[PDB]
């Protein structure tokens, strides 16, 4: 299975946000396009 | 002499605040990035906050053409809950023995500290990265 | 002689492969890491492709006591473009001239290459992290 | 001496104005095209706009049979948003030294530069031709 | 004698095919880009297509440290006209003589050959790009 | 000589395999239990799966009355991630310096490593028991 | 001599108290931990309890540079039973002879004892762990 996104914070397991986040089975899904932002590769962020 | 030196990167990969506490180097001194001649004192890095997501750099070396390494120690120290510590760390680069000394003594479970690429063979102990990330 | 040396990490931080090409240590002799007794070939870093997320190190250093210090050259190139080349390093730690150098040149645009870590002044070149991304 | 010389051809493939600034040759001297001789003073060329479509170039040289290479540098700059940089060329044709330089050091997203022609490894520095785009 | 060298850009602006015959390198030797040291066989050139808008480099130089300079020629015929003659390149950076040589001979008519970026008074040849266009 | 000696205990007292690797004995020999005479490879041990609740015992010694001591190197790896290492062995008794050294590197950290029992002013080494834990 | 040294370990494996008795070095003396220059009197372990599930440490060696090693005795008692014996030891580690000994004398089917860890051929006495249960 995957998932769409990146965590930004903390996972937290047992604890909302975190733990009403789920992946997907394969099937939902098809590859997409990346769009890159920010200068540098330590501040780089994908737009899926 | 300035060949024995070490550069030590704090860098916190985690989302909490960590503390620079007790760093004393009783050999050597420390000095600025790319500049073993300016000297600063350890108050510069003493007390300082690495907030997650940057990075703090530590140089020490030997002094000037001396027959003296660095040796030095640090507490890293979670300030959330009073101070306590997270680890103690320990360089030594000698300049009359070949074996470096890098020791990253102490216990705390709710942190976990990764560091890389030191050398303990002969020389220089180099530029020790170090991650820290409270759990 | 043991006391030049340098260690390059290449890291794919991207999501597209890059491959290591014309890898030639024309002075010294590259290593295993942790060993420089243990010599190794240029072969065994030749033509391969490092993953993204995946790090690679390359030692050089130079021989057993002898008066030259170590010099090496490379290329990372694009395997999805024909193996269009990306960047050629070269590196330099002499044991006559106190002065390092480390040169990096190339004109690919589709690339962002970034290289840190590298002492310029005296002793060795030191340890050079090389983060690597394909736009 | 003459032997050390530098051509650069600023060719603007994009559609906006491009200048050039700060064009100072601290070794060496400005010149005229295919004439070593005639020597120009750097008020020919700074402050001068490139219009797109159409090339500019600046021909430095050595003293007469002198003991002294050519350094410079100048700045090529957007006048669309108020001169701000596109790129810092310097460039390094020394009488003493195998290496020449040619570093485009600066950032700015909105532009595009390629270089293509320059020598690095020993004698002139050569003919090198610099693309300029505005995206 | 490597301050003796020329680089010869062939680059096809038109639609058609271009086609390189007869070259020779009667003094000096060709050899590889940035590696003056990496000699080259006159057959990796010979009868090789320069398809429209593709850029083809010769490089030639001086051998090692010998009291030659270079000279050379080459054909550009044209491959869909049963490799009727185009033109006729001979090139010349002398040792011993101070002025080089750049001469393009021939008399097609429905092709258009412009060459720039020689030197002729002193030193090296240097860089010639040369655009090929039929009409 | 006998008189430098080392046996040192792996116990997996963990509940996932752990593999030695790259066991050597650059000085002194490895021998038997209970019989320096009797003399082993080091195959003998190179390779070998500690199951959990294991013991596997390696004895070392220097030579028949020779002036040598001994010293060694090993590693524990994880046969279930790829031979990923665990830890870095180094063992040295030496026969001319009185101290004695047992050094245990690395950063593995879904792993716990507890030695005890070295001695490391005079005399031999003695008798390392290293309890070894997957988490 | 330092060199004729005993550490006897005694670990409670089961879970009831066991004391120790009668303990007497007729040759060398006890000591510290790690420290054979710290004399310690017998009776800072005569009539001790170890507790179920820990250990009890003692170190005894011969006299300084001395040409005497290190004999001597201890009963384990239980207390549950009015101080009967468990088990005689007997320690024997000499200056002028190779064969140490290490005897376990008397008889009590209520008790199991293991040891290891024993040296007998040449040498020092070494780490005698000694695990003992009460069935």
């Amino acid at each position: 299975y995957q998932y769409l996104s990146t965590y930004f914070g903390s996972f937290a397991h047992d604890t909302p946000p975190g733990s009403t986040l789920r992946g997907l089975r394969p099937d939902h899904v098809l590859p997409g396009r990346y769009e890159m932002h920010g200068d540098t590769i330590s501040t780089a962020v994908y737009v899926t | 002499a300035y060949a024995q030196w070490v550069i030590i990167i704090i860098h916190n990969v985690g989302s909490q605040d960590v503390k620079i506490k007790n760093l004393k180097a009783s050999w050597g001194k420390l000095h600025a990035d790319g500049d073993k001649d300016a000297e600063v004192s350890a108050s510069n890095y003493e007390g300082k906050i690495v907030k997650p997501d940057e990075k703090l750099q530590i140089n020490a070396s030997g002094r000037s053409d001396a027959a003296e390494g660095t040796t030095g120690t640090f507490d890293l120290v979670d300030p959330a809950d009073g101070d306590k510590q997270v680890r103690h760390f320990y360089w030594d680069s000698p300049w009359g023995s070949k074996t470096n000394t890098w020791t990253v003594s102490g216990s705390n479970t709710k942190w976990m500290i990764e560091y890389s690429g030191q050398n303990l063979d002969s020389g220089a102990l180099g530029t020790i990265t170090v991650d820290t990330l409270k759990k």
